[PDB]
């Protein structure tokens, strides 16, 4: 009759400690401990909790409510597990600005989201401008732009917000202030006023990819130019070219679940802003560069040795842990994502972290640790880094290169070649840590003329709508066919990858492909073009 | 406003069928109950007793 | 330790009904150790390849990993590896459970051949259910392999398929929070657990301590004690009366004959013995041995005789009546000698059986199945071999067998004891304190009259390569049955005079029974009327349904004898016009008889036994017609006897008897339901087939 | 059965009177009364408690709930014990300047939290301008930037808000006013407005390390040099070159555990200005420098005769608090620090204090506190100071100094030397208590050349990325390697400690090491080198 259930959570104790799991009888649902052997056919995940939370978890969504679904349908489908933490992770996008003085830059933009090393939780991006001339007689800024040593510049970029965590945000928008070089804050993005009435889903704009970016000039009378900067400001930014997006955590209120009516309501009591804290306290932060090389982070509940209440939690082996929050999977009992084993991943720890790791390796006598995986014991606050391991990586954590040797594979698929170029189909990973094409020709005697001779002048491939890559040679060209001196000439094809590449000119203002460190990539002769 | 939900519920609800013809038959009988028993007794010491036709009266043996 | 003994406490707690009583009785015994790899000296002697055992899930299998495990064999003891996380641990719990209930199947049910037959309708009800997630609850592959329905011969074949089964379901229910899962998965499962694991289970250990014969006379000797001031104050006059209850009374021939003296006997002298319907088998015997010593007329004056000849047998008198003891049924003298006989026997059983001294208390009684329905007797034992019976008649029979009264004396026994070959009946009753009874020294019981009884349930049981019907009952005050009854009429009449459109209250279909097959007959009314109505022409019904209601005639369904209702005997006034058959009519008071218990040595079933009387109250309607004041048949008519002096030889043997019979037999194969029968009368009696037309046509 | 517990607290009342403790039973979590024998080979500490208090410490988190770990768990861990009042303590920590005038003066600077003498529940700061010239051109700071008589320069700072407590601060963040010598209020902070809606947990800062420190000067439009400051104010700073920081106690809201649905939710009618009074006048308060050399705070409960209700708490001897306090242990029942025995520590005492203290070892006849340790009885409003005994000491109980022999045994480990430099490895706590050194070579007849023979020089040991000191001689020899006029003369080097060192130029503008304490740090011949 007891039926204990001391975290009042509606699943009782017995149930919560050992696992259990909901199946749908024909239309009703019900709680009922695990069996094996006629759940296992049906296709359910088993699930384990803390018989003393209201949230194993933490966040505020209670163990009961969320496996069952009665719970807000927005939270991703991989977060209803109850040991994954649903919360917000919310970062700026900017995409294109445009420069004037108080002859017009307009460039387009891209940015990545970023983290760099003893790192902390706050989150920040990082954008690089494409240093490429979009028009051929635009060289050096200081002239496109009339700027004078007493001179001063307004800028002008568009942004849009992306949510990548785990939970909704619903009223409030996050205060994020820019800032160039080491530590010259040039602006604070003012916080708009009863504007933010939309949502933000998890892999979602805002506003979508249909609407206007938000200008990030208010294009009102609050300040004619709030972004000011002065010459020699603009120095630095020529050098550098780089920016970093600084933002807080000051999220909005919570969209909580209401169980007699099924409403779902926004309280005013609960605001994210109390919440976070205690995840950061309490869980093991795992980053994951699988998907699209883009850093996403997820957070799993782990035990702390030294808190009693903390010591309920179900135990948590690492390798269950990829598996319910990545889609891992056993097609032959071997780890691996989609077809890539584990064994083509690093493993990198904090200082802290790997001391506490090199202690649970000795206790059982390995030192490979893709054995003894589903061994490893995750206590409260580690830190843990899995990156490709083909990749280069720069200092900031983001994916700048790779060995020479994977880029030929790459390209050892000619869908078809002529005098007007390429129309590949490449893995839609690589193309992006490739910065651009040198074209040369070759004298039938061994000499070498590279078209595209200046550092500035790469950005000759284009994506077709069906997702070929088509390589137009008259761009950067004459606007005139591909001319040949003899058919026995070889044609070579280079391509320079982010690491080598140059950002500004030299000091005597070198412009040839000459100092970059170029890695063979294609020769057919004239017969084969 | 969770008390009266109940008391309009159980009202149009009605659970299960009776059937197409055995509400008549529960209707008339409920009806006679509320005329004191006595009656009835009396009504059939005296003979004829009532019998319930179900079509146009109009037309009866 | 002190919360380990506490704790292995709380869980032998749970176990529904003290299963450990009947563990005991088999000599089982209880150890709490540590380290059952490293066992005890109970246990050890069986180290061998059965080392490897199959949990709830059928993963691991290791002697030292698993904590609980039975002796499996010859007063077999469990051991349970005693720790103190079982409160809370269900995973570690249900394994204790589940060998528990695993011992209980194999060791005991199984010495007592149950299951049989009851689980294994479950079986096939499982894998024939919709949907496929049960099975695979239950059973693993050897039974998820079988292409057809499972048969006795294959559960009493494998046997250990299905003790692992059943042991499955018992853990289930047992545990408190898997209830729920049982109940969604396995509905009629949950229901099978629900009803065994709260009653009849007490009543199953009962028939384990029932095969030890000391435990037998324990009881049996506990009940004499309780007897003793009664038995050491019996009269002379009340074991003398004990006496002749037990034996019937056979007539002597030497007074009957001494009691004649007249030109009747020398008339007897010279008669046809062996032709006369009325007489029975057993009485021509009687007949016979007169005979030795010593169609007109003569067969009227053996009427009176055969109400002479009868033997003096108290209890048989008793049912017939159904309790009304002023019967004018028999000879006045006769009639006194009996009713003193049993108002004195009624003073006798003054004792009641409450005490302070013993609980429920279970008795058994062997009957014959000929007693209650010579119709379902006739087929109740399989054609073939005697000792399996027909689930398909079966089953009629269980469907609406629900309680009984018994008017006469019951005498029961004590103990369960060999029947005899015609005895396949095993009755377990239940007594309450109030009831009143007496005491045999012969190991009998004698029980007051004018009990009433609920069936509780009907099943098949097996014992010594034979079979039986296993029928329990509690005793209880007889008006709550014969409330029943009445609640009952008024269902069935208020049905009735709707769909005929008669007056609101009539009291038509009254039937006062009083007998042990009493609920099967009241709910036959609700199978008769129904293929009554649908066979005959709907105008027929009303008009001769409105002939019977012009009068006080009523149906009257019964199971007593016929000329002991109260209709039949009083109209004809002569103590030999008595006359007893599966059905009768009444002209005089238009009613129909129905006497459900006799078997038609000719009819098929029940109702054609009532369409025959239906003719006879039908055929005198058609003559009423004609003329209002003459009372007269259709027969006597000019224009039908001598139909009868053609065709009247072209049916069966039993319609040649006579003109009133030989209508009736016509009408119902003219409307028989096998469309053969009606063209069968047709090719030959073409000549009725259209007088009866004529009949009917008056509307 | 009913089971009496008045304070309604949960624990009942037998339990919290003998002793108790919290084991977790495999999954579920129990208390238990102390068994002797059976508890005490797991590792669990054995708790006492007050019967007749919600909070023992009187802080805002119940007997019961702390123990249990059903708390905000931010809590730092030795808050745990239930015994220790955990509550925030917030000062401010300044990293460096910027001037000019109402030829910018840019120095990085240094912080550390103080405490002086009869001192009060409040904390301050004390702030240390560097003084090693970064510029060689920047002779005499008057003239550096063209300071007139008549003119008034403009001060803007960076700082960062430290907590060292036990507790979280949640909005807000305490209002705290400069001043320059003993009562020269320069300015205010103002307490910005719902601004500072991240936390501050214990040991972290605001902003964090990874962030752009809070511009002290708006930069905005509310005064255009909000910190004036007249001529002689910058003379008097000049000669002093200290500040220091004041800060009150007002800080937020709290937040408090609730049962229904195990969520931390900040209260907004409980205010830290009306608890913080109550502990601070119930418990004694101990002052550490064990870590590292910081002043670190604790606040223990303890008995006050005079009061009823306060005999209820269980009598706390010293040895005890030290051990649940700091993370004292005995491995052989000899109190020890990290191997530092507790011999070498000092006690110092308030008047009061001290009065309490000579009675108790008058009561007991002894004369050593450091044997009847266990013996001393603790009553309330007893304040208790203990630093290492080894180093030297100023007024505002700063470490300053230390003797000699303790400093050359720190630097018998030369891990290499060469005519480039050294690479040393010092003890990290002693070189915070060194201002520079001065180097200097010897003729092998007793001539004494100082190769920075500038005072402000001396700063020229820097520390390399692997912890491993290095000094760096070449940044004052003019970019030329050290030269040696025989490979007999022996080279010494020379450190001075803060105490000893000068801040300012002399009566004569001396800027010769003449009259500073040096002590000898090092001695080998030039062939050895």
């Amino acid at each position: 009759p007891t039926v204990p259930d001391r975290d009042n959570d509606g699943i009782p104790d017995s149930l919560e400690v050992e696992g259990y799991t909901v199946d749908v009888k024909n239309k009703r649902t019900f709680l009922s401990p695990w069996i094996s052997n006629i759940h296992e056919k049906k296709g359910l995940t088993k699930y384990k909790s803390s018989p003393e939370k209201w949230s194993t978890a933490s966040d505020p969504y209670s163990d009961f409510e969320k496996v069952t679904g009665r719970i807000d349908k927005n939270v991703s489908p991989e977060a209803r597990h109850p040991l994954v933490a649903a919360y917000p992770i919310v970062h700026v996008d900017m995409e294109n600005i445009i420069l004037s003085k108080n002859r017009t830059i307009s460039k387009n933009t891209s940015t990545s989201r970023t983290h760099t090393s003893g790192f902390s939780n706050s989150n920040s991006s990082t954008v690089a401008i494409d240093h490429s001339l979009s028009l051929a007689g635009e060289r050096t800024w200081a002239e496109t732009m009339g700027l004078n040593t007493a001179d001063t510049a307004r800028l002008n970029a568009n942004i849009r917000y992306v949510n990548t965590g785990t939970a909704p945000i619903y009223n409030v928008l996050p205060t994020t202030s820019l800032v160039l070089g080491k530590n010259q804050t040039l602006a604070t993005i003012k916080a708009k006023e009863n504007q933010l009435s939309q949502i933000l889903a998890p892999n979602n704009y805002y506003p979508s990819k249909n609407l206007a970016p938000i200008a990030l000039n208010a294009q009102d009378d609050f300040s004619s130019t709030p972004i000011t900067m002065n010459y020699n400001q603009f120095l630095e930014l020529e050098k550098t070219k780089q920016l970093r997006l600084d933002t807080d955590q000051v999220y909005g209120n919570i969209a909580t679940y209401n169980f007699e009516n099924g409403r779902v309501r926004v309280d005013t009591g609960s605001n994210w802003s109390e919440v976070l804290p205690q995840i950061q306290e309490t869980t093991a932060r795992i980053i994951f560069n699988g998907k699209d090389l883009n850093l996403v982070e997820r957070r799993i509940a782990a035990v702390n040795p030294s808190d009693p209440l903390e010591t309920t939690k179900p135990d948590m082996t690492l390798k269950e842990a990829l598996k319910i929050a990545f889609g891992f999977n056993e097609p032959n009992g071997n780890l691996q994502y989609q077809g890539k084993d584990i064994t083509e991943f690093d493993f990198n720890f904090d200082q802290q972290t790997s001391q506490n790791i090199k202690n649970q390796l000795a206790e059982l006598n390995a030192t490979n640790i893709y054995t003894v995986l589903d061994k490893i014991k995750l206590n409260a606050k580690m830190n843990i880094l899995i990156r490709d391991k083909r990749f280069h990586y720069d200092r900031n954590n983001i994916a700048v290169g790779a060995d020479e040797s994977v880029v030929k594979e790459a390209h050892r698929e000619v869908i078809n070649s002529s005098t007007e170029g390429l129309l590949l189909n490449i893995d839609k990973d690589i193309r992006k840590i490739l910065s651009g094409y040198i074209v040369e020709i070759e004298d039938t005697e061994g000499l070498k003329e590279v078209i595209n001779d200046r550092y500035d002048m790469l950005n000759i491939s284009s994506l077709r709508q069906d997702g070929k890559t088509f390589i137009d040679f008259k761009k950067y060209n004459d606007k005139l066919p591909l001319y040949i001196s003899n058919p026995n000439y070889k044609v070579n094809v280079y391509a320079v990858t982010k690491e080598n590449t140059i950002i500004n000119p030299s000091e005597n203002g070198d412009t040839s492909t000459n100092g970059i460190k170029k890695i063979l990539i294609f020769s057919k002769k004239g017969y084969e073009i | 406003q969770e008390e009266h939900l109940k008391e309009i519920m159980k009202h149009i609800v009605k659970i299960e069928v009776k059937g197409e013809e055995a509400v008549k038959k529960e209707a008339a009988e409920k009806l006679l109950e509320k005329v004191p028993s006595d009656v009835l007794e009396m009504y059939k010491a005296i003979g004829g007793k009532i019998y319930i036709v179900d079509g146009d009266i109009t037309k009866h043996i | 330790e002190a919360v380990k003994k506490e704790a292995a406490e709380k869980l032998l707690e749970k176990v529904p009904s003290d299963v450990l009583e009947m563990y005991k009785a088999i000599g089982g015994k209880i150890y709490i150790v540590d380290g059952d790899i490293t066992k005890h000296i109970s246990l050890e002697a069986l180290s061998e390849d059965k080392k490897k055992i199959k949990d709830i899930y059928g993963k691991d299998a290791l002697l030292h990993e698993h904590y609980v495990y039975a002796k499996e064999g010859y007063e077999p003891v469990l051991v349970i590896q005693s720790s103190e996380d079982y409160v809370e641990n269900t995973e570690k719990a249900l394994n204790v459970y589940y060998e528990i209930g695993k011992i209980l199947s194999r060791d005991i049910l199984s010495k007592i051949n149950q299951p049989y037959q009851k689980f294994l309708d479950v079986l096939n009800t499982i894998k024939n259910a919709s949907d496929s997630d049960g099975q695979d609850l239950l059973f693993t592959n050897q039974l998820k392999e079988h292409p057809t329905d499972f048969s006795v011969e294959f559960l009493e074949q494998n046997s250990n398929e299905v003790q692992e089964v059943f042991a499955k379901a018992f853990a289930y229910y047992i545990e408190p929070q898997h209830r729920d899962v049982l109940q969604l998965y396995a509905p009629e499962a949950f229901n099978y657990m629900d009803k065994f694991n709260e009653q009849e289970i007490n009543l199953s250990l009962e028939e384990l301590k029932d095969q030890r014969m000391l435990a037998r006379y324990e009881k049996w000797e506990k009940i004499k004690q309780h007897y003793q001031h009664w038995s050491d104050s019996l009269s002379e006059e009340g074991r003398g009366l004990l006496k002749k209850l037990q034996i019937p009374i056979e007539p002597k021939k030497d007074d009957i004959i001494h009691s004649l003296s007249q030109e009747e006997k020398e008339l007897l002298k010279r008669i046809q013995i062996d032709s006369s319907d009325f007489l029975s088998t057993e009485e021509k015997e009687f007949l016979k041995k007169l005979q030795i010593d010593i169609s007109e007329k003569e067969k009227e004056f053996l009427k009176k005789l055969k109400l002479d000849i009868q033997p003096y047998d108290i209890n048989q008198r008793l049912q017939d009546t159904g309790g009304l003891i002023d019967s004018p049924s028999i000879n006045l003298d006769v009639r006194k000698q009996y009713k003193r006989d049993i108002q004195n026997i009624d003073a006798l059983l003054h004792q009641s059986i409450g005490s302070t001294l013993y609980n429920k208390i279970y008795l058994y009684e062997n009957m014959n199945i000929n007693n209650l329905t010579a119709t379902l007797g006739a087929d109740l034992v399989d054609s073939t071999d005697n000792t399996k019976i027909n689930r398909g008649i079966f089953n009629e029979f269980k469907k609406n067998f629900k309680y009984s009264i018994s008017s006469n004396y019951m005498i029961v026994d004590i103990n369960e004891r060999p029947a005899l070959d015609n005895e396949r009946l095993k009755w377990r009753i239940q007594l309450s304190p109030d009831t009143r009874a007496g005491y045999l020294e012969n190991g009998k019981l004698i029980l007051q009259r004018n009990i009433g009884l609920e069936i509780k349930d009907v099943q098949i049981i097996k014992q010594s390569e034979k079979e039986y019907i296993r029928i329990d009952a509690k005793v209880v005050p007889k008006s709550k049955i014969d409330t029943k009854i009445q609640e009952a009429q008024l269902n069935i009449n208020q049905e009735w005079n709707k769909a005929l459109g008669l007056p609101k209250y009539t009291k038509l279909i009254t039937f006062n029974v009083h007998n042990r097959y009493a609920s099967n007959i009241v709910e036959s009314a609700y199978l008769i009327l129904n293929e009554w109505k649908n066979n005959i022409q709907s105008d027929l019904i009303k008009k001769v349904t409105n002939y019977l209601v012009d009068g006080n005639g009523r149906f009257v369904f019964t199971d007593i004898t016929l000329p002991n209702i109260a209709e039949q005997y009083t109209h004809q006034d002569e103590i030999y016009e008595q006359v007893h058959s599966k059905g009768l009519y009444v002209p005089e008071s238009r009613s129909i008889l129905l006497h459900g218990p006799s078997k038609g040595v000719e009819l098929r079933n029940d109702s054609e036994g009532f369409i025959h009387e239906f003719g006879h109250a039908v055929d005198d309607y058609a003559g009423y017609l004609l003329d209002k004041n003459q009372s007269d048949l259709v027969t006597n008519s000019k224009k039908f006897i001598d139909i009868f002096k053609e065709e009247g030889s072209n049916l069966t043997s039993y319609g040649r008897t006579n003109e009133a019979e030989f209508f009736a037999e016509a009408f119902r194969l003219m409307h028989s339901t096998d469309h053969a029968e009606r063209l069968k009368v047709q090719k030959n009696a073409p000549k009725t087939f259209q007088f009866i037309n004529d009949q009917i046509k008056f509307i």
